[PDB]
RNA sequence: UUGCCGUUGCUAUGGC
């Protein structure tokens, strides 16, 4: 057996290293470099963060207060949010129109303060990709985000521009352009406590920058396909994922390298291990991210998978297959043309071509126990994460939201023991980089907040 | 037998879209059903991919009949909104066409993808 | 695929070289060797003295062809089935075959030389 | 030493046209015929032994 | 614009003192431009600009980044008793030629 | 590297000749580097045939081999055989430098438009402009390799010839 | 007789019998991730070297880890460097293809012998196998 | 509660 023999090889290998628990267990280099680590500075930045707040079955769920404002602006794109340590929301669109809200009347819905409305007029008038130092957006903003002290909101799009905005006005203080022909960003992320954004622009390049100072730290490479989603904590790690190549990336920074994680699930396998006592299959396009704490993960599929991942694993270590359902198939009378209902059934084949909802929106709230995913089955979804960290489990549903969730993020209240978060979610009627969505099913686009309790 | 007959698995439906995807960006990607046609009676096609579930299906049945008559190898899809998407286009697409290429760097990919298809077909 | 004649393997078998090894390590390719139905015609012809020859040239690992012609002439066997279709090597030790196939073009040629296999007019050996 | 190269591989390839028929990459227009000739008593093809 | 990042800080009390690793950042610049880093890192952390200094500068290839060793006294003083003169000929005051003779 | 056996051969003469010619190399010291250690690679790989099933040497240097031969990018990844190693030839090696990438991957019109890039520094993979033609881009740095970012084939300034063009028009 | 301390058997050796083979496999059968660059920031000297290979990264780690940890720069040293640099990188470009290195495929150097089939759990008896195994 | 437009509430919904 020749695997069998591969594995005990490798068995000896390893004893045969080990050769080239007692009461004195003490090694020297070991305690030397604990009397460095005693004598350093800044424990602030590099917390290995742990799970700290377990509260995922404490809170309410099914009575949550849901106001769907809509918002007269074509398919919401992003939600950016803050809170010091009056609190304002940040929502853009595909009509190049960025806007602030007030949040923090949180028993109701939230209040519109400022337009910033990009259009036609700021275009540059040289079509050369250096001098792209225009003030506005002239195509599609994709992403916006927050400051973590709120000086600035930063936000940009297919226009290949980072232009950072002013709280206070709402005023463009400096554009700094991706300086490359395909330079799309499409996630922006600071690091969380700070003034260090994380851009993931679609030449299989990740960005970073200085707001403050207005300079680029670092240009760091290495997916495959477009870098969908972006994600990031306090420490100066990042998790980064690339659509199509279905791998998700971590990164060291400051040393500039990774940890990659591919996917790997099978139906030959996956239905042989159903097959020993069934609509569920292979992987599309891993999407959407957030680093829940500074030893896990999450990732949002293109079949509609959600799976956690760990710092310590290749392959993932949870998997939820179906996490908002099987698309409605195309009816009998809008798939053949024929007459009769037996060949429009026939036009079906069956089971084999409906396909899943991909989840478009994932928000794990940082070092918490809970985590929510949205797309367009109208529902949200709210996980909690189990307490020994190996699985997650289905708590509730959030049904008030008519579309395609574009963004999902939380906003906080309360102490200790005792809170409530208002989950808002952007919802359009359209993906927020392509179209690709027929059967647009009693959606608006509006902002769908829930007041959830305890 | 359907009228969309050989339809691919998840497994060879994501390798295609993977190859397509790919193409796309070598822009030896033909997108759509009347370039596909166009492309086929010009004889630049290595194959085409049709998506089973558009709102007729006669209008890309239409391509079977011509990749028969030029002998190209055609493969069904069960998703045109995916298959849009490896196209790159910010709309669904219901054929797409591979078209030939010697200076090509995915010579080896379209090859094996050609050859599972060929083998399905 | 290299097509064998007998003293070829006469030849490796007075070298002691095997044949799809020898062959192996002759191109650090996979060979697969053919024996013509005339060149196992005249292995057979050769007498009881060859019995060796004749019992090494029956081996599962050559596989063999069959000639659709009248006589045993190898020579002509070898040359016409190579000039038609150049998708073969050829290993001979014959002076006159070796003239043959080293003036028709792009046909690579084998002989035992020395205690291995040499090849020439393959171009791509190392 | 490039420049050398390139120009005998490309007079190499314009007189590989003379011996062989070499495959340009098939029809390009409407076919307007042979626009060379046809043989009809030349035969070039590979007669069994 | 130049880019400053800090890593590894730690205490010397026995040389009053407090030493770090310096990654420098500057896209599209030729490099470090020595001074105005330690006018930067001057700034960055408390005043005491002649009892700031770095040394080790390693530029990589293709520039950008470069790392330095950073060490900050407070105490002009006896930043001036801690440094080596050569360091001290380079940035600071001091000035002391060797006798040229055989 | 190494010469070859009878290196005056007309094969060999016309081998060399559609080599250099198809893929824009210099000399004949470009196929003989190459195709050296592709002797070396596959009189390994030979021996590794010539020992048994379950020998250790096999197994472990045949996936050592053929893993590393991927990641190299000249044997795909679904034959994970060793016999392939042996049907692997010289121009699978030398359709992976990067001269014959950036022409394929159409940054160039030509493969000698693609030297004349590489040596003029227009062209980087990752973060690196590479400048040497003959560069064995590996499969995961097959999918970043564009136009560096201080060239004006990028995005960057344009060139003396062109401020210089510019400026006389502006005189 | 007496003891004698003996530095040479209780030093860290761990490198007779590291094969690169064997630690292939155990990076492929590893399931917890390998920290692999930013994919340019690898290559050396515009190409002119080769890419670098997994040991010369380790080493490399090690040196900038010992450098920033002693505030030190290694230097020029003419014997070392007279060997070693000009030694590594003509072995580098003679057997390091593509960021990985061949040169082990041209070497002979048995697996078994050091590196596998323990010495210590030799297992002489029937009945020590069988209280291994059991 | 918005680009219009409808039911509107004296606040929620649904069609482009
Ligand atoms: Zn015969």
């Amino acid at each position: 057996n020749p695997a069998d023999k591969r594995r005990r090889l490798a068995k000896q290998y390893l004893e045969n290293l080990k050769s080239e628990d007692e009461y004195n267990n003490f090694d020297a280099g070991d305690l030397d470099k604990d009397i460095i680590a005693s004598r350093l500075k800044e424990d602030v930045a590099e917390q290995q963060g742990r799970v700290f707040r377990y509260f995922g079955d404490k809170l309410l769920i099914s009575e949550a207060k849901q106001s769907f404002t809509r918002v007269g602006e074509n398919n919401l794109t992003c939600i950016s949010c803050f809170q010091p340590v009056r609190l304002f929301a940040y929502t853009v669109s595909k009509d190049l129109q960025l806007t602030k809200y007030d949040i923090t009347d949180f028993s109701k819905r939230p209040k519109k303060l400022k337009y910033a409305k990009g259009g036609a007029k700021y275009i540059p008038t040289s079509k050369h990709e250096y001098e792209n130092t225009t003030e506005g957006h002239y195509d599609e903003i994709l992403t916006v985000a927050a400051s973590p002290d709120g000086k600035y909101v930063v936000t940009g799009g297919r226009d290949r521009k980072l232009i950072v905005w002013s709280t206070e006005s709402l005023s463009p203080v400096k554009v700094i352009p991706t300086k490359d022909r395909r330079g799309e960003v499409l996630s922006l992320a600071f690091r969380k406590n700070s003034d260090q954004l994380y851009a993931s622009c679609a030449d299989f390049k990740i960005r970073t920058y200085s707001i403050n100072q207005f300079s680029q730290l670092e240009i760091l490479y290495g997916h495959h396909d477009i870098v969908e989603d972006i994600s990031a904590l306090a420490m100066e790690r990042c998790v980064t994922v690339g659509a199509r190549d279905r791998t998700a990336m971590l990164w060291k920074i400051p040393d500039e390298t990774r940890l990659t994680f591919r996917g790997g699930d099978e139906p030959q396998k996956l239905l042989r291990r159903w097959m020993k006592e069934p609509l569920f299959f292979c992987e599309g396009s891993i999407d959407v991210v957030s680093m829940v704490d500074d030893f896990h993960f999450i990732t949002g599929s293109d079949n509609g998978n959600i799976c956690l991942w760990s710092l310590a694993k290749k392959k993932p270590i949870f998997t939820e297959r179906i996490a908002h359902g099987i698309l409605p198939e195309p009816s009998f009378n809008d798939i053949s043309g024929e007459t009769d209902e037996e060949l429009r059934k026939r036009q079906l084949q069956g089971k084999k071509l409906l396909q899943p909802f991909w989840i478009t929106s994932l928000y794990a709230i940082p070092y918490s126990n809970v985590f929510i995913s949205g797309s367009w089955s109208g529902s949200l979804k709210v996980w909690k994460i189990s307490d020994n960290l190996r699985s997650f489990e289905l708590l509730g549903e959030l049904s008030g939201a008519k579309g395609v969730v574009t963004k999902i993020q939380v906003v906080e209240s309360g102490k200790h023991g005792k809170e409530k978060f208002r989950i808002l979610a952007s919802i359009a009627k359209e993906h927020r980089l392509g179209r690709w969505i027929a059967n647009v099913s009693g959606a608006r686009n509006g902002i769908y907040s829930a007041v959830i309790d305890q | 037998n359907p009228k969309a007959f050989p339809l691919a698995d998840a497994a060879l439906t994501q390798q295609i879209l993977d190859v397509v995807q790919q193409a796309a960006n070598l822009r030896q990607l033909k997108k759509g059903a009347n370039e596909a046609t166009k492309t086929l009676n010009r004889g630049i096609s290595e194959f085409i991919i049709m998506a089973a579930d558009c709102e007729p299906i006669e209008i890309l049945l239409h391509l079977p009949l011509l990749c028969e008559d030029k002998n190209v190898p055609y493969v069904f899809v069960p998703s045109r909104v995916a298959l849009g998407r490896a196209c790159g286009v910010s709309r669904p697409v219901i054929a797409a066409s591979i078209t030939t290429n010697d200076a090509s760097a995915i010579k080896t990919q379209i090859y094996a993808v050609k050859d599972k298809i060929e083998t399905l077909l | 695929q290299v097509l064998i004649d007998t003293n070829f393997i006469n030849f490796s078998i007075q070298k002691k070289v095997d044949i799809v090894r020898g062959m192996m390590d002759c191109l650090l390719a996979k060979c697969n060797p053919l024996i013509t139905d005339c060149v196992m015609a005249e292995l057979e012809k050769l007498g009881p003295k060859y019995r060796i020859a004749l019992k090494l040239a029956r081996d599962p690992r050559i596989k063999r062809l069959s000639c659709s012609h009248k006589g045993t002439y190898a020579d002509d066997c070898l040359v016409h089935r190579v000039l038609q279709h150049k998708c073969y090597i050829v290993a001979t030790n014959d002076a006159g075959l070796k003239q043959r196939i080293r003036k028709i073009p792009g046909i690579p040629l084998m002989s035992v030389g020395g205690h291995a296999y040499v090849i020439e007019k393959l171009p791509d050996v190392f | 030493s490039r420049v050398k190269k390139r120009k005998k591989y490309q007079k190499a390839q314009k007189k590989l046209k003379s011996v062989r028929a070499v495959y340009s990459g098939g029809q390009s227009g409407v076919y307007e015929g042979e626009k060379t000739g046809i043989k009809k008593g030349l035969t070039r093809s590979v007669k069994f032994k | 614009a130049v880019t400053i990042r800090t890593r590894k800080v730690i205490s010397n009390p026995l040389l009053a003192r407090k030493q770090f690793v310096v990654d420098v950042l500057h896209p599209n610049r030729a490099n470090v431009s020595k001074d105005e880093l330690r006018e930067k890192l001057a700034e960055v952390y408390k005043a005491e600009k002649d009892a700031v200094s770095v040394f080790g500068f390693r530029t990589q290839f293709g520039g950008g980044k470069s790392v330095g060793f950073g060490l900050v006294y407070n105490s002009v003083a006896e930043a001036k008793k801690f440094e080596p003169t050569y360091r001290l000929v380079r940035y600071g005051l001091a000035e002391k030629v060797e006798k040229a003779s055989r | 590297y190494s010469t070859p056996k009878r290196p005056y051969e007309s094969s060999r003469l016309d081998a060399e000749l559609k080599l250099a010619g198809e893929f824009g190399l210099k000399n004949k010291k470009e196929i003989y580097r190459i195709s050296f250690q592709l002797s070396k690679i596959r009189r390994a790989a030979r021996d590794l045939l010539t020992r048994d099933e379950k020998d250790p040497k096999r197994l472990f240097e045949g996936n050592a081999l053929i893993r590393r031969l991927v990641r190299v990018g000249v044997l795909s990844e679904d034959k994970k055989k060793l016999d392939y190693v042996l049907a692997l030839k010289v121009e699978d090696f030398l359709e992976r430098r990067l001269q014959t990438q950036v022409y394929k991957l159409g940054l160039a019109k030509s493969v000698h438009h693609a030297r004349v890039l590489i040596t003029q520094r227009h062209i980087a993979v990752g973060k690196q402009i590479v400048n040497i033609p003959s560069f064995m881009v590996r499969l995961d740095s097959e999918k970043h390799i564009d136009f560096a970012p201080t060239s004006p084939f990028g995005g960057a300034r344009p060139g003396r010839v062109a401020r210089r063009n510019a400026a006389r028009k502006a005189e | 007789f007496e003891d004698r301390f003996d530095a040479r058997e209780h030093k860290d050796r761990s490198n007779k019998s590291r094969m690169q083979a064997m630690e292939e496999y155990i990076r492929e059968s590893s399931d917890q991730p390998d920290w692999s660059a930013s994919i340019g920031a690898d290559i050396v000297n515009h190409g002119r070297g080769g890419i670098k290979s997994l040991r010369d990264t380790e080493k490399e780690r090690r040196v900038t880890s010992f450098e920033e940890d002693n505030f030190t720069r290694l230097n020029i040293t003419n014997k070392a460097e007279k060997r070693k640099q000009k030694q590594r990188e003509r072995n580098a470009r003679m057997n390091v293809i593509g960021g990985e290195d061949f040169g082990i495929f041209s070497s002979k150097r048995k697996l078994e012998d050091s590196t596998s089939r323990r010495g210590a759990k030799k297992t002489r008896s029937a009945w020590d196998r069988a209280q291994r195994r059991l």
